[PDB]
């Protein structure tokens, strides 16, 4: 039971380790977006105009 | 088991049940075949019911027979249940070389694109009508395709039909239908089973097999040959112990239900006989 | 012609917060007693020594 | 979400964010693992001996707790409603029969 | 009634496919009897007769 | 001796219940039977099947429409017709994308 | 995300670009390229 | 490794340690001996008198 504990734990924790690069990778992505977003915004005013 | 008053051995006798349309029916298999009342079907494991082809009619050899009353009145039965008074249905219809949509609403009513389309002598189905030769009907329609000179193929929301240069048509039955009509009375049922490389054929009537078949089940489930179970047990005078002392079968057996000689019987948990110590 | 948008969404949720408070209470109180049976265990084991 | 100033798109967009949670709660039920006993997957009961004869033991009880026990399946709030249906005419009449 | 779309050179289409002309005049997509005759020219021969 | 000699052997496939006999010349069957093992394993008694292809020649997609068999086969071997064909990894022509 | 097989969460990403947003020929002047298209064997056939 | 954030690279250094670590599984099952008998080798048995 101690041998299944220590596989349990590590396995855990290298999880929480690969959630944490998988929200780095969202962070990105969404900066991106955001910077699409206002030339997107700026195109369209100069389009009303 | 009864003591052998010539031999002085003891014999112990187990009986066999005959093969039941019950069992046979929990042993098929996909693409079994059974045969009652002189029509196929062929059990289908996917959908679990038998499949089988119905032709429209035909069973007079000349033109002044039944033949054609059946057909006539087999393609109006057709027609009629393919009323679907309550909602619309869609399909198609193919001719030799060309095909065209098919949307019904009820009555068999043809409907193509929301205007009423027509039939033509020879099954041809326009949108127009030459010489008022409307007759917009699922019969028209089934009696021209049958009188015409190329056959037809349609295709609806369940089966598809084929119209012969006649209507062959695959349909479904429940198994257990299938097996109220085996079981109903004296029938002459018969089920192949076949494992796509080794076939057997089983005619049984009502249940149990009539045709000097030794089918059984009763061993461990499933098929076997053996027509009665009887071994002699041999117990000692002084020691107690009782032993086994060969065994006697109706039936070949091929020594396959055969249990080692001299080895020493022993009682089961449950109580019965068995030869296995622990 | 009633649609398929949720009658009582409020509704459902208090229903589900309940019945995890009340599980979890449940769990609660059964740990507090095995607690009270773990110190009643010692103290038993230290007069039979 | 219920408030009715929301458009159909930011409707959708918070019914994404409901589902994305409902998934959440459903995965978090299903994996959670003591031992190799799921502990939330099961509706049974653990027995813990507590004494050193027989038949001293204590019992917990385990619930399934997932979407199906807590109704919330199609949680469809980004739906339609209560919505007003359309007068019958002359031409669905002669349709229905 | 029908509608029906001429090709070049000469052709009737009905719905995406080849359509024929009745020998009685009436128009279809699907050809019985051994008798198409796919042709504008056809069709008005057939109209005509 | 059965495969040497021009000989007249029968083979006998049992199951324990379901029973098969086989008629053998030297080396093959000669008795009117079909007999075929080739395709995976287990005697499948088809002659030969053929697949029809057709090729959509305005992108080059390739489908399966089209099943000849010279026996009845049951249709054991007869794909779906309208279903796009693959090319598996030894390079052979295969249905599925696994 | 799990400590055993099958654990995961999927994260879905978009192809973003002028050819997923239209806006090809956005062309509020007037002048710009369309990049046509290329031919086939039934727009031959219909060319004749 | 598991995680699809890895790349090809990141997944062959991975994938050199654990060939490396079995590498010493094996090499530890293979050399451990006692008094000239390689317990991890066999499968069979020993018997004290």
């Amino acid at each position: 039971i101690a041998n299944r504990f220590t596989s349990n734990i590590k396995g855990l924790t290298q999880a929480a380790r690969n959630a944490n690069d998988g929200i780095s990778v969202a962070q990105t992505t969404e900066g991106a977006l955001s910077e699409i977003n206002n030339n997107l915004q700026r195109i369209r005013e100069l389009t009303v105009q | 088991a009864k003591l052998n008053t010539t031999t002085g051995l003891y014999d112990l006798k187990t009986e066999n049940t005959l093969l039941t349309t019950d069992a046979a029916f929990d042993k098929l298999g996909n693409g079994d075949k059974v045969t009652v009342g002189g029509v196929d079907y062929t059990y289908n494991a996917k959908s679990g019911d038998f499949t089988t082809t119905k032709s429209t009619a035909g069973t007079g050899v000349d033109a002044a027979a039944q033949a054609a009353d059946s057909a006539s009145k087999r393609d109006a039965l057709a027609a009629t249940l393919h009323a679907d008074v309550g909602k619309s249905v869609n399909g198609s219809y193919t001719t030799k070389d060309g095909t065209v949509s098919f949307e019904t609403d009820s009555a068999g009513n043809i409907t193509i694109g929301g205007s009423q389309a027509y039939v033509d002598d020879a099954g041809n189905l326009t949108t127009n009508n030459a010489g008022s030769a409307a007759k917009a009907d699922m019969k028209a329609l089934l009696k021209a395709a049958s009188e015409g000179s190329d056959g037809a193929s349609l295709t609806f929301n369940g089966t598809e039909y084929t119209i012969a240069k006649g209507i062959t048509y695959q349909a479904t039955v429940s198994k257990d239908v299938v097996l109220s009509e085996t079981k109903a009375a004296a029938a002459t049922s018969s089920i192949t089973f076949n494992s796509g490389v080794l076939s057997k054929t089983i005619g049984f009537t009502a249940g149990e097999s009539s045709d000097a078949a030794k089918s059984y089940v009763d061993d461990k489930g499933g098929i076997t040959n053996v027509a009665d179970y009887t071994v002699s047990y041999s117990v000692n005078k002084d020691n107690g112990s009782v032993t086994v002392a060969g065994y006697a079968s109706a039936t070949d057996t091929n020594k396959d239900y055969a249990p080692a000689i001299g080895t020493a019987v022993n009682v089961n948990s449950a109580g019965k006989i068995t030869t296995e110590t622990t | 012609s009633a649609g398929s948008a949720t009658t009582n969404p409020l509704a459902a949720l208090d229903d589900a917060i309940s019945s995890i408070d009340k599980f979890r209470s449940s769990l609660g109180a059964i740990q507090n007693r095995l607690d009270s049976a773990v110190t009643n265990l010692n103290n038993t084991t230290t007069n039979l020594s | 979400a219920t408030t009715g100033t929301n458009s159909d798109s930011d409707l959708d967009s918070i019914q994404d964010e409901i589902k994305s949670r409902l998934d959440e709660i459903d995965r978090v039920s299903g994996q959670t693992q003591f031992n190799g006993v799921n502990v939330l997957a099961k509706d049974g009961s653990m027995k813990i001996q507590v004494g050193a004869n027989d038949g001293e033991t204590i019992t917990i009880d385990l619930k399934k707790i997932d979407s199906d026990t807590l109704g919330l399946n199609g949680f469809n709030v980004n739906g339609k409603g209560t919505i007003t249906n359309k007068a019958a005419t002359v031409s669905d009449l002669t349709s229905a029969g």
